[PDB]
């Protein structure tokens, strides 16, 4: 049984990167050529790994990581990299291995008078640790007062709506980020590519 | 309005270095989008330097290599480390929080960089 | 870089008029622009954020509008404390963006 990257790929709704959905690929054997093969996934950043080799290598399980976010934070996602989603929504961690692959979504995702189904987080105590989610949408306190966790001055709702548009420029209109995150643990593998 | 107050600015000689100050009454600096913007004497105002709640900062290419942000948690107050000051740095700067829906400067500090 | 023409440079309005203030952008950046009220000696007031919506305390005459690459400030009627500098400044990657040459509004 073949594995179900094009159903990642090609899924008709995308999470919001707050909550960023999660999906577990194991006991399969993964051909990342044909991925390669389809160029209009237009980025195809990798890191701590040969995008190349992963055809030859073993590992325990690979997560795919989806979410969507803006184009201009697409350059947020990657090692070492702050900001507004690499702190609050999607943290990779500065020794990441894996790859990200991003592509415009504006002919699918983008509405008339803005999509606001995807949402990220902005406001938090601390950065996120690496590969880490915080649903929670509770009323975040920016100041002295607890406000009884009900939204007013100086206490916000942590997550923000994205709202896009078809026709904001290539840098804010959506972008289908799909991540590959990678596994092994001191116990045989389960997915290889060859 | 929430408060936030500047502090440190005065004169300095060219080539100097200054470090401002700025405290907030109400709110959490350490829990707050904080930024710097200056904004010299007749001239349009330019945003600095932000740091974020979780301590990530960001500079102007105009700026970077000579201004450096940073915050004290048990105090309440930002600190924007100032090096290499020439005489076109003259201007008011300002400590403001950036909220979505909120923006909350103070009233800016003077900096007069000249003999 | 993104750099923001404002216009007109002066805007001499009598009392009570309806102001407009336009602001254009070099790029395409949406709606992600924010207009900030700053009176002499005093430090800037935000008015609108993501060009089309008022922040908390600004009066209802206030209003923004345009989008992409031609944005415009709109206050209903000028009171006699919104005579001041008015500056656009982009949002792009908010909080930070750089400022227009700002738009003063006295007739005499």
């Amino acid at each position: 049984n073949l594995c179900p990257f094009h159903e990642v790929f090609n899924a008709t709704t995308f999470a919001s990167v707050y909550a960023w959905n999660r999906k577990r690929i194991s006991n399969c054997v993964a051909d990342y050529s044909v991925i390669y093969n389809f160029a209009p996934f237009f980025a195809f950043k990798c890191y701590g790994v040969s995008p190349t080799k992963l055809n030859d290598l073993c590992f325990t399980n690979v997560y795919a990581d989806s979410f969507v976010i803006r184009g201009n934070e697409v350059s947020q996602i990657a090692p070492g990299q702050t900001g507004n989603i690499a702190d609050y929504n999607y943290k990779l961690p500065d020794d990441f291995t894996g790859c990200v692959i991003a592509w415009n979504s504006n002919k699918l995702d983008s509405k008339p008078s803005g999509n606001y189904n995807y949402l990220y987080r902005f406001l938090r105590k601390s950065k996120l640790k690496p590969f880490e989610r915080d649903i929670s949408t509770e009323i975040y306190q920016a100041g002295n007062k607890p406000c009884n966790g009900v939204a007013g001055p100086n206490c916000y709702s942590p997550l923000q709506s994205y709202g896009f548009r078809p026709t904001y420029g290539v840098g804010h209109q959506p972008y289908r980020v799909v991540v590959l995150s990678f596994e092994l643990l001191h116990a045989p593998a389960t997915v290889c590519g060859p | 309005e929430v408060q936030v107050v500047e502090s440190g600015g005065g004169l300095i000689q060219p080539g100097g270095s200054l470090r401002l100050s700025c405290t907030a009454s109400e709110l959490i600096i350490s829990r707050n989008y904080m930024s710097w913007v200056r904004q010299a004497p007749g001239k349009g105002l330019e945003w600095l330097s932000v740091i974020y709640p979780g301590g990530s900062s960001f500079y102007t290419d105009s700026l970077k290599g000579r201004f450096t942000i940073s915050v004290d948690n048990s105090k309440n107050t930002l600190y924007l480390q100032m090096n290499r000051l020439g005489v076109e740095d003259t201007a008011i700067y300002y400590c403001v929080r950036d909220a979505p829906s909120e923006s909350d400067w103070g009233q800016g500090t003077l900096v007069t960089v000249s003999s | 870089e993104i750099v923001l023409t404002q216009s007109p440079a002066t805007l001499s309005l009598f009392p009570g008029e309806r102001a407009t203030l336009s602001c254009r952008a070099s790029q395409n950046i949406g709606h992600f622009l924010t207009w900030y009220q700053q009176k002499p000696g005093q430090a800037p007031r935000l008015l609108i954020y993501d060009a089309s919506n008022r922040a908390t305390g600004v009066p209802a005459r206030f209003s923004g509008s345009g989008s992409e690459t031609e944005f415009t400030l709109t206050i209903s009627s000028l009171g006699p404390e919104d005579f001041a500098v008015y500056y656009c400044q982009e949002r792009s990657d908010w909080p930070r963006g750089t400022f227009g040459q700002g738009t003063k509004v006295e007739i005499k």
